[PDB]
């Protein structure tokens, strides 16, 4: 019962992978999950999994300059999801 | 073909509140060691040809410059209070102040070099050489440079809330002037050697000053992490190796006012004499109060790079705005005290030895170039002060002298009483950073778009 790993941020790429840095006051019981695409809906999710205070990461950014679209996934307390939350913003 | 230098004004919304107000305080710590100077340059009075200033102005060649490189870590520790290791950040404070040290003693050594002014090619008090005890201002207070860098380090680690600086550079200057003449000719102390003795006592409060950095692991969490500085980590470390290209570009750009010294010291050099020697009461008080002026971007340098690792994207570059012209506001309405207001009856014969009977053709600068340089470089303590973005600033200004190179001899076959012609194009080279800089922190306060990759948040 809350809201979601409330920050937003991708700084750059390394023009094929990627930066994500984002909030993580603590953990929870702690774990990070995040989502792996494009926005374009094909191209199968893959998944990068974190600890502690770090949603504050980096993608293995494979193909070129194609929007992009991934999440971070909380877990918590109960071994379930204390929100997700998404920025799409590409190469 | 019109605007290359973006969306101009956007540094705006409800800023009204930028509290870079301690960041005053950062550079009247800095009028607190400006004024140490006058103090030995009237009291190297008491020795008539200590005219001693000779050596001492010829000295902060290798200090200012140096010191360019050194307050380059202006942000690299002040963005690095938006990481979380002051001692890492500090591992840093640290590793630079080996740099404050290690450059320190090629000041300290490139000044023992130094001395040979036994050369001569042009006018006499800048060749001329009759009694020269500067022999020893050039040593006695040239080989401070190392502890003196240290000294530096300091204020290059008083980025982040603190300046317990204008405590120690204040009760610095008070400890040095008893000090300073008790050389000169003096009590108990080595009481004799005088014309370089009011720098023996200069640089002794180099040395003092050095330790109020190590006194001051005092008032909270540490910044001493003085574990063995050293470095190597390939062929060569950087986060030292880093120092090095914000350094490089900060010197070799404060020899911007390092030939902004011969031009203005080599246009006293036709019959102009007189008068136009007397372009030195007038810009050594540019200088004076410019001090305070320009330095609140090289201090205002903190709240921007610092507010880059606190993630604050142009939360901070549009303050770099609305700091860029909150003394810009000062920058008029004290450009106005300058072209104005003259050096009235209470200017005796003080750091430079010529008042009485001279021209106002020396406040006709005091405008020229004075607010439209005022900031464009507060401009730049805050482009480097911010970012990366001296890299090529130093190319800043490969103009800010290249540009006023013929406007140089744009006097010397002037049109009007050009006594201000030639700044012409410098002040006019010299308002080329009206846009060059200003230009970029607006391709550069629009790289924290590109770089705010995410606008907003969930809640
Ligand atoms: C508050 C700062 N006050 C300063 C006061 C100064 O006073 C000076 C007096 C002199 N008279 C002795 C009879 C001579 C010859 C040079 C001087 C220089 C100077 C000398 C040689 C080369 C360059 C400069 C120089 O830096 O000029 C900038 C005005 C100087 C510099 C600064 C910075």
């Amino acid at each position: 019962v809350s809201s979601v790993p409330t920050k937003l941020e991708v700084v750059a790429a390394t023009p094929t992978s990627l930066l994500i840095s984002w909030d993580a006051r603590g953990e929870y019981v702690v774990y990070y999950r995040i989502t792996y695409g494009e926005t374009g809906g094909n191209s199968p999710v893959q998944e990068f999994t974190v600890p502690g205070s770090s949603s504050t990461a980096t993608i293995s950014g494979l193909s070129p300059g194609v929007d992009y679209t991934i999440t971070v996934y909380a877990r918590s307390y109960y071994w379930g999801w204390y929100s997700p939350i998404s920025i799409n913003y590409r190469t | 073909l019109d605007r290359f230098s973006f969306s101009v004004f956007l540094k705006e919304i409800r800023l009204l509140t930028a509290l870079a107000l301690p960041m005053l305080l950062a550079q009247v710590a800095q009028v607190g060691i400006g004024f140490v100077d006058t103090v030995m340059a009237g009291g190297a009075g008491k020795e008539d040809l200590a005219a001693v200033a000779l050596g001492s102005s010829a000295f902060a060649t290798v200090y200012i410059t140096f010191m360019g490189i050194m307050a380059a870590l202006n942000p690299m520790i002040a963005q690095l209070y938006g990481a979380g290791k002051t001692g890492e950040a500090g591992e840093t404070g640290r590793q630079g102040i080996w740099f404050g040290l290690i450059l320190g003693i090629f000041g300290m050594i490139l000044m023992w070099a130094a001395i040979t002014p036994f050369r001569n090619w042009l006018t006499l008090s800048d060749y001329v050489e009759g009694t020269m005890a500067q022999y020893m201002l050039f040593t006695s207070l040239a080989m401070p440079a190392a502890m003196v860098h240290r000294a530096l380090h300091a204020y290059a680690s008083s980025l982040n809330r603190p300046r317990l600086i204008m405590l120690v550079s204040f009760a610095a200057f008070v400890l040095n002037v008893p000090l300073n003449y008790i050389f000169v000719y003096g009590k108990f102390g080595m009481p004799a050697l005088g014309g370089a003795g009011c720098g023996v006592a200069t640089m002794a409060v180099f040395w003092f000053s050095a330790l109020a950095l190590w006194i001051y692991i005092a008032k909270e969490k540490f910044f001493r992490p003085f574990g063995l500085t050293a470095k190597f980590g390939k062929p060569d470390w950087a986060v030292f190796k880093q120092i090095w290209k914000i350094g490089a570009p900060i010197g070799l750009s404060y020899f911007l006012e390092a030939s902004a010294f011969s031009f203005i010291v080599f246009l006293i050099a036709p019959f102009g004499e007189d008068y136009v020697a007397a372009q030195q009461v007038g810009i050594s008080l540019s200088g004076i109060l410019y001090m305070i002026p320009q330095s609140v971007g090289s201090a205002g340098t903190v709240r921007i790079g610092f507010s880059l690792g606190r993630r604050e994207f142009s939360r901070a570059r549009y303050i770099s705005g609305v700091s860029l012209v909150s003394g810009w506001v000062l920058a008029v309405i004290t450009v106005l005290s300058l072209v104005l207001f003259r050096s009235p009856l209470a200017s005796m014969y003080n750091d430079d030895p010529a008042v009485l009977s001279i021209a106002s053709t020396v406040l006709l600068f005091a405008g020229l170039f004075q607010p439209a340089d005022f900031t464009q470089c507060i401009a730049s303590y805050a482009l480097r002060g911010y970012k990366v973005t001296k890299v090529p600033m130093f190319i800043h200004a490969a103009a800010f002298w290249g540009c006023g190179l013929l406007p140089g001899y744009l006097l010397a076959y002037r049109f009007d009483m050009g006594i201000y012609g030639f700044w012409t194009a410098l002040i006019a080279s010299l308002t080329i950073a009206a846009v060059a800089l200003v230009w970029c922190l607006e391709k550069y306060s629009m790289e924290l778009v590109k770089s705010h990759k995410a606008v907003s948040s969930g809640l």
